RNA sequence: AACCGGAGAGGGAACCCACUC
């Protein structure tokens, strides 16, 4: 059944249990920004990492 | 010629010297025998 | 009865693992 509306859906769903895992991949060890944080030594650049 | 402190800079904490500036010394340091050695020495084979 | 702030240090080399194709 439709969650919103409540009318059933047309098609019929292929639903069941199965074995999910949860990767170490998480987003919030990835999502950063930069606007002139910290400059390399040698040539005046951005650091990287 | 030898380059600024720019182009061979030293680090803090890990003085460690760059590897340009160790190439340096050898230079020098081999400059200065030789240098010496061919004012008083002049032996003709360690010149070589 | 009488002033009372304030910074500055972390760099490089090498290796391994992993990710998106």
């Amino acid at each position: 059944y439709n969650g919103f509306t409540g009318r059933k859906i047309t098609s019929q769903i292929f639903i069941g249990p199965t074995y999910y895992q949860r990767l170490k991949h998480m987003v919030d060890d990835k999502i950063h920004s930069r606007a002139r944080g910290p400059i390399q030594i040698l040539n005046r650049q951005p650091m990287e990492g | 010629p030898v380059p600024p402190l720019s182009v061979r800079p030293a680090v803090v904490m890990q003085r460690n010297q760059d590897d340009l500036t160790h190439k340096l010394a050898d230079i020098v340091k081999i400059n200065n025998q030789l240098r010496r050695n061919e004012q008083n020495g002049a032996a003709a084979h360690v010149i070589a």
